[PDB]
RNA sequence: UGGGAGGUCGUCUAACGGUAGGACGGCGGACUCUGGAUCCGCUGGUGGAGGUUCGAGUCCUCCCCUCCCAGCCA
């Protein structure tokens, strides 16, 4: 509260595709032996020309939308020059200038709040290999091994303004970050396999703010309950600071995973000349006018709209709604269903109670269990036809959605159409005093669902059946003259 | 006839039986000739042709910055020497398909980088009529194991020139499609932006016959898009009414004598057929050469920034990395290309940046832009390809030398334009030949304007200016 | 615009060395060629867009599949080093039966500490499941904390145990096909099986700093022979391999876990020792054990576990993973507690049967009488009955169960129970007539839940200098009416023929009647100085088996403790 | 923080979706003798907010408490 804190992350995304990115091999190469997905192109051999993978720029322009990016007709491709045996081509395929997509905001749920956090630029990258040392991390030996598999695999980096406040709106910034990407397709975004990974900047002065202090940067941080208590970090140590005479300076840091802790510098792949000029080898990128409109329309409704529709557009609840958006599956199934049984009223309940029940009793999604919109169709009119108390219809509708049986089918087995014929009802429920007078007694005097008991005696008495409403009506009279 | 000369059309056809020998007398020759003028950095073992093709048995030779696989790519440059192939440049995948055995890969300057040949760390190349010359370009090796004969035609990359240069130098024809008409896939470019592989051959209308096969947009190169292009057809057909463009300072150094006397010709032998030989002046192209010396060894300091002896080719065995980056690239690249792949980084570097390389790469749209719109008054432009006989075997250790003794050549990358160098001289006793600029991406043109010399011109009898006699 | 410092900037961002000879001699060429270019100078210096490529820009980019390139091994037999397929580079017409697994048990505590109740059910499960399915219970001391262990720790794991009624088929004290049973007894077999998996690609080596054993030094997959010498440490590692590890669970149902959240674990200690959860499965594994029913607090462990098994290619047991019984503090009992022991609640009074009776019962689907044998309780046994969450432990309800069991049995049963107990408490009881004491037994039992109260109660029945109790005094000694009564009363006494216990009862229904005090005063006057304590069994049966001649001695030696 | 497992009187344990009971503790009594024995009566609970239902401890969503694994502890 008294001290500011201003956080902003350089990001880094793995994208699922399955060209890899400038050639024609796989990309998605994780339980894959070494040097098994190389090519002469993504290997660097001499001779060999980068072919621009139309996957690779489908899912860059996806995320550029939901990112809420001002995208660009017009795109570059860039050369990021420097050596390293993890680099084949001596240099990487980059977008210094004139990424596909520039200036955004992603909101977050905000720990904090509800709060929007600026995108800055949002480029394509090539990603380099595994180098591993001598058997070792942060460390050294006598000779390290070099995995091309990697090399050429298609790398989204998403760079943010220091909106961020909270090591808190970092965390969810990621956390909304993956839970997009996991859903339009685009990525697993998965920290652990390294499939999204992070480096960040921090800040701090006053209580209300001129500027902000130059970062300080946050590179190595795997895990997103580490990216927070790293950042967490990163502040406890920046406090004691023009609180103990001490500027807010240059220099770079990463986490060690193990104690909790952070370090300044000893590797040195410092801040060189990267020298970026255009890349001869690709003619540059031009986004059809004719064509984009059509893949705004391929990508998916993000679940916070899905219900917006529902909501003020289907008559459900912003309650109602917003349970059934998750399981984008069950979302669907939801609508899929509708379409068959224009009511949704009654179809939200059933999947939200009933249905999402077994979907849990036993581990599933609706996606592959014998349930087809004709059950509620076909269950519904039938409690519609008054064959069926909406007792009996919730009795009846395991063995259904177990059996695939058709609800009304079952019912013409058991016979359990809703006898609320004669008032037998008004007979069943005498004798139910007769042989059971402390009950009776209990309500002469405790009024609180007594005859409840009694409810009970009727249904026990006829299988499911009865008729709620009816049955009721009866005994709450003849709890009267005793 | 004397294989030792025989344009790949008198190939064309010659019994089933003739023919077949044809491969074997051509590495039999080999032999024989090749010591003396070493042209030849592989010559295949023994191996045969068979059919499948319009234009088989023909044997080919190859620039050896080109991966042909099964045998050893190298760019003449002792770091990547050692390496086998790992596979066929489109360009040669095209080549074999259609018929024709290559033979050998052939030498050049290291990686396709000056303007002599001597300047390839394997060894210096004599050009074959007059062993104390030498075949210039880059490609030289290849333009001279041609004009030799011992082979029909074969294979070079143009950077500044460098199949035109040594085609006019070492006495035969060297074409130069525009940047994006033949795959670069394949060959180890040193510039990405002005490369291009070309013909070598004896008749223009194999300069033109062997287009119209080692060509086609290639899904490995994303620079070659199509283009409805006709190298033949049109070619036998004296331009007997078009309007032409020449240079200036083209008049503004001091081309050797017996050079724009032999060219001065072609002013005339071709106003004989009926056409305007006028002029018009450009400016900005005055700069062209130190334009192309900026963009090149630019992307060469980062085109040959893969070859770090860690995946291929040379390697120093050095205890840390910090060392065998350097020790390698050092050993191994040497001579010429170092200070290209220097003065390049240095295009590149922190404070220079918009200043050096961004100029240049906007003058390239000035000069590219100029010397375009020249292409849309009239048809084409023309120069000397060469501005000298062909020196001799020992130079002024000099490289502002070499970077100057093109810019007839220059400023045809600066566009891709196409360019032919057809022979019509003997001058000083050493052949050198003129050029025919084209319209950017307007090639078959310049295929007329080629033969039209090639036969409506005195000293080439059969309509083949001659082919050095070789001691044998 | 000439220099000699570009050499570092330059020629070393082209990585590039330039031995002492051609120095200088670049310079001199890079100069001139520097210079020529100045020639540029002469341009336009705004607004001109650059050239990088000819063409007509588009890209025209590629829809394809994927595809392994056609001849991928020239690629790599070119390289100029290789180790595992990596780039190497510098540093910088007759049948049989068919036979099915035998029912196998393990309670394997381990010596840290004091056996609570704890362990005492997770154990008794284990127990009466073997004994149910008529198959055998294993009994292991896993020590591999050579600090946290102990031999008297482990001798006292053993005799609680005992005392519980707990017997093994197969442990550390008798043996077994199995031995030995003992984990520090057996290191002979888990380097052995360990080193079985640096065979494979599943186990590896971790050396560190000689002075200061935390910090990590390297790993290659081969025994570091110089560096064990040199006298560093070294661990060996299981290699977690990316997937998903689940099971079955006969109580938490159906369980999954995936390893991208174990990150590579310890299975052999710097010490020659395995850690716990290699230890068990090697040990699991040979025991050839089909269930393991064992602590909740082992849950998020079988994973870790699993791998293990999954690796060796070793069919796993089932698993079952019971609740734990907790503190009074909402958190499960343990070695540090201490003061929920079996030991305590041994000489505290309580009796075995009636531990494992509530033991079995903490928790359990009642189903029937509350009070039962673990005999009786057996043909009725499901290990499905338990309930799945961690009960507290309830003395109230132990001493409660405890009493209803001694008032229950055979006399002669909870005499050598009162006697047996009498020597591990260590209270010294100085017996008499072997059939009068097992009379004031009969009597006192009547009247107390445990045995230190069978025993307190009992007390002045024996030892006849019973004290007083700081309290009867104060309200019934310290009464002014006090003397008159236990006066009256002595001879009231002293005058008795019959002294059974019909004329006995009577004696006093009148001593009362004659207004000494009130029938209660005076009733309580006579007990509380014929025992010493204001309650006893019942007073017609105390004054009767103590004797005219006790109680008018008793009578006598307070109405002497009343002086002053 | 993640992953896991639990959550009905003070403590354990019950209630096809139909009056939330039983046991132990506790409080009050009774037993023409105490009570630490025995009997008897009472007290006292579904963690929270909503949803489905005529009816919810039981079915759905979210939230809250607790415990476990995250060990060169086991
Ligand atoms: N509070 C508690 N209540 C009720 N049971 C408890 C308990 N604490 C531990 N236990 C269970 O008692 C058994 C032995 O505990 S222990 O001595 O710590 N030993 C061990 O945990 C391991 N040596 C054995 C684990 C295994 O079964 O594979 C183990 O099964 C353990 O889970
Ligand atoms: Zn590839």
């Amino acid at each position: 509260m008294r001290y500011r804190p201003v956080i902003g992350l350089e990001i880094h995304v793995q994208l699922s595709t399955k060209t890899k990115a400038f050639c024609s091999c796989p990309a998605d190469v994780f339980e894959l032996p070494p040097n098994t997905a190389i090519c002469p192109v993504c290997t660097g051999q001499p001779g060999a020309l980068p072919v621009p993978n139309e996957e690779m720029i489908r899912f860059a322009v996806k995320t550029a939308l939901a990112l809420n990016c001002k995208i660009h007709k017009y795109s570059r491709f860039d050369r990021k020059n420097y050596f390293y045996p993890d680099l084949p081509k001596g240099y990487q395929i980059s977008q210094y200038f004139y990424p596909i997509a520039t200036e955004g905001f992603l909101e977050i749920d905000g720990d904090e709040g509800r709060k929007k956090v600026r995108i800055r630029r949002l480029h394509l990258e090539e990603d380099a290999g595994k180098l591993v040392h001598e058997g070792d991390s942060i460390t050294r030996a006598s000779y390290s091994l070099v995995d091309m598999n990697r090399c050429g695999v298609p790398l989204i980096e998403i760079v943010t303004e220091p909106d961020i406040s909270s090591p808190r709106e970092a965390r969810v910034f990621m956390e909304k970050l993956r839970s997009i990407v996991r859903y339009l397709g685009v990525s697993t975004g998965d920290m652990e396999k390294g499939a999204l990974r992070c480096d960040a900047n921090i800040s701090v002065v006053d209580t209300e703010t001129g500027r902000q202090s130059n970062r300080v940067e946050v590179k190595n941080m795997n895990s997103f309950r580490f990216v927070e208590r790293a950042l967490e970090y990163e502040f406890e140590r920046i406090v004691k600071a023009m609180e103990r005479g001490e500027d807010v300076e240059r220099e770079t840091r990463g986490w060690d995973m193990a104690t909790k802790i952070t370090v300044s510098m000893r590797g040195k792949e410092e801040e060189s000349d990267y020298r970026y000029f255009p890349e001869p080898d690709i003619p540059p990128v031009v986004l059809s006018d004719e064509y984009l409109e059509e893949v705004k329309k391929e990508l998916p409704e993000l679940p916070d709209e899905k219900a917006e529709r529902f909501m003020r557009e289907y008559g459900l609840p912003e309650y109602d709604a917003k349970v059934l958006t998750s399981s984008k599956e069950l979302a669907e199934f939801f609508e899929e269903c509708v379409k068959v049984v224009n009511r949704p009223k009654d179809l939200s309940n059933w999947i939200m109670t009933e249905v999402l029940r077994e979907l849990n009793e036993r581990n599933i999604e609706i996606t592959e269990s014998k349930l087809t919109p004709q059950h509620f169709a076909d269950l519904f009119k039938l409690m519609d036809e008054g064959k069926i108390s909406i007792k009996i219809a919730k009795e009846i509708f395991p063995e259904v959605f177990e059996t695939g049986k058709m609800p009304s089918q079952i019912v013409e087995e058991k016979g359990l159409t809703q006898i609320n014929d004669e008032k037998l009802i008004e007979e069943l429920v005498k004798k139910a005093m007769e042989q059971n007078p402390k009950a009776v007694q209990d309500y002469k005097s405790g009024k609180k669902k007594a005859a409840g008991f009694f409810v009970g005696y009727v249904m026990r008495e006829t299988k499911g059946k009865a008729n709620p409403e009816l049955t009721n009506r009866i005994i709450q009279k003849l709890l009267e003259g005793e | 006839l004397d294989f030792r000369k025989l344009t790949i059309e008198e190939c064309l056809k010659l019994s089933e039986e003739e023919r077949e020998k044809l491969p074997q007398l051509s590495l039999e020759t080999i032999k024989r000739l090749d010591p003396h003028v070493k042209a030849f950095i592989s010559v295949r073992e023994n191996v045969s042709v068979e059919k499948k093709g319009k234009f088989w048995g023909i044997p080919v030779a190859i620039k050896d910055n080109i991966l042909t696989l099964g045998m050893r790519t190298t760019c003449a440059s002792r770091i990547l020497e050692n390496y086998e192939s790992v596979f066929d440049a489109t360009v040669v995948k095209k080549m074999k398909e259609a018929g024709f055995v290559v033979v050998g890969k052939a030498n050049l300057d290291e990686f396709a980088m000056g303007s002599s040949t001597e300047r390839s760390a394997f060894f210096p190349t004599r050009n074959p009529w007059d062993l104390e010359r030498v075949p210039g370009g880059s490609s030289g090796g290849s333009a001279a194991a041609v004009s030799a004969g011992m082979v029909v035609a074969a294979l070079g990359s143009d950077t500044g020139g460098s199949v035109r240069q040594p085609a006019s130098l070492c006495g035969v024809v060297g074409y130069k499609p525009t940047y994006g008409l033949v795959s670069r896939y394949g060959l180890v470019a040193f510039a990405s932006s002005l490369d291009q592989i070309g013909p070598i051959t004896k008749t223009v209308r194999d300069a033109a016959i062997l287009m119209e096969i080692i060509s086609g947009r290639d899904e490995n190169d994303a620079t070659t898009v199509n283009r409805k292009v006709d190298f033949l057809s049109e070619i036998e057909e004296g331009v007997s009414g078009m309007k032409f463009a020449v240079p200036e300072e083209i008049y503004e150094h001091d081309i050797e004598e017996g050079v724009s006397e032999r060219f001065e010709e072609a002013l005339k032998l071709l106003e004989r057929l009926g056409a305007k030989v006028e002029r018009v002046k450009i400016p900005h192209i005055k700069y062209s050469v130190a334009t192309y010396y900026v963009i090149a060894p630019a992307e060469a300091s980062s085109n040959l920034a893969r070859f770090d002896g860690v995946k291929y080719g040379l390697r120093i065995k050095e205890k840390g990395l910090r060392e065998m980056y350097m020790k390698t690239r050092n050993v191994g690249f040497g001579e010429e290309v170092r200070r290209r792949i220097m003065i390049g980084t240095f295009t590149l570097s922190a404070a220079y940046y918009e200043a050096y390389f961004n100029k240049a790469m906007k003058v390239r749209r000035k000069i590219s832009d100029e010397l375009n719109e020249v292409l849309s008054q009239y048809d084409a432009i023309l120069t000397p390809t060469s501005p000298v006989t062909a020196f001799k075997i020992g130079e002024i250790k000099d490289p502002l030398t070499y970077y100057l003794m093109d810019i007839f050549t220059i400023p045809a990358n600066l566009a891709g334009l196409p360019a032919i160098s057809v022979p019509f001289g003997f001058s000083n006793n050493l052949p050198v030949g003129v050029q025919v600029i084209g319209r950017r991406f307007a090639d078959g043109k310049v295929f007329r304007i080629a033969r039209a010399i090639e036969k409506n011109s005195p000293y080439n009898e059969n309509g083949m200016f001659p082919l050095p006699e070789v001691k044998a | 615009k000439v220099t000699k410092d570009l050499v570092l900037h330059l020629e070393n961002l082209a990585r590039l060395e330039l031995s002492e000879d051609q120095r200088e001699s670049l310079m001199k060429d890079f100069q001139e060629i520097l210079d020529y270019v100045e020639l540029l100078n002469e341009v336009d210096v705004e607004g001109v867009e650059p050239m990088y490529t000819p063409v007509e820009d588009s890209a025209k980019l590629r829809k394809g599949d994927p595809r392994f390139f056609e001849m991928r091994d020239l690629i790599k037999k070119n390289f100029p080093e290789e180790k595992d397929g990596h780039i190497k580079v510098p540093g910088i017409p007759k049948k049989i039966r068919r036979c099915f697994e035998l029912v196998r048990v393990r309670f394997a505590p381990s010596p840290t500490g004091h056996l609570h109740v704890g362990g005492a059910r997770t154990a008794l499960f284990n127990w009466m499941f073997a004994r149910k399915e008529g198959g055998k219970f294993i009994l292991r001391i896993e020590d591999t904390d050579t600090e946290r262990s102990s031999r008297e720790y482990e001798q006292q794991i053993l005799e609680s145990l005992r005392w519980c009624g707990l017997d093994w088929d197969e442990g550390p004290d008798i043996g077994g096909d199995f031995g030995p049973y003992r984990q520090s007894e057996r290191l002979e077999i888990y380097r052995e099986y360990a080193e079985k998996l640096v065979e494979d690609k599943r186990a590896y080596y971790v050396v560190y700093d000689k002075e200061d054993p935390s910090k990590e030094l390297f790993t290659t997959y081969e025994y570091p022979h110089e560096y064990k010498e040199k006298g560093h440490p070294v661990t060996i590692k299981f290699k977690v391999l990316p997937g998903k590890t689940s099971f079955e669970d006969l109580l938490k149902g159906y369980m999954e876990f995936d390893n991208s959240t174990l990150e590579d674990f310890i299975i052999m200690k710097s010490n020659g020792f395995p850690t716990y959860n290699f230890a068990v499965v090697v040990d699991d594994h040979l025991m050839r054990i089909s269930h393991v029913f064992r602590g909740e607090d082992h849950l998020s462990n079988t994973p870790k576990q699993l791998m293990i098994y999954e690796a060796f290619g070793w069919e796993a047991p089932v698993f079952m993973h019971i609740p734990l019984i907790l503190g009074s503090d909402r958190t499960p009992l343990s070695k540090r507690h201490g003061a929920t022991s079996v030991e305590h609640f041994r000489r505290e009074g309580i009796l075995s049967r009636a531990l494992m009776n509530y033991l079995a019962l903490l928790g359990w689907r009642v189903e029937g009488d509350e009070i039962f044998t673990i005999e009786e309780k057996l043909q009725s046994f499901d290990p499905k009955d338990i309930s799945n969450k961690g009960v507290i432990f309830d003395y109230q309800k132990l001493e409660w169960v405890n009493g209803k069991h001694m008032r229950r049995i055979d006399l002669e049963d909870l005499k050598r129970e009162f006697i047996e107990w009498a020597k591990y408490a260590g209270k010294e009881i100085p017996s008499v007539d072997e059939r009068y004491f097992s009379e004031t037994l009969r009597i006192c039992r009547e009247k107390v839940n445990t045995l230190s109260q069978l025993y307190d109660i009992m007390y002045p029945f024996m030892n006849d200098d019973y004290e007083y109790e700081k309290d009867y005094v104060e309200k019934f000694l310290k009464r002014e009416e006090a003397e008159r009564v236990l006066e009256e009363a002595k001879k009231a006494f002293k005058d008795l023929n019959s002294w059974n216990m019909e004329e006995i009862e009577k004696t006093l229904r009148d001593l009362s009647e004659k207004g000494l005090a009130s029938k209660k005063v005076v009733f309580q006057l006579i007990r509380g100085a014929v025992t010493g304590k204001l309650v006893t069994p019942g007073l017609f049966e105390t004054i009767e088996v103590l004797g005219k001649e006790r109680t008018l001695k008793r009578l006598e030696r307070t109405l002497q403790f009343l002086k002053k």
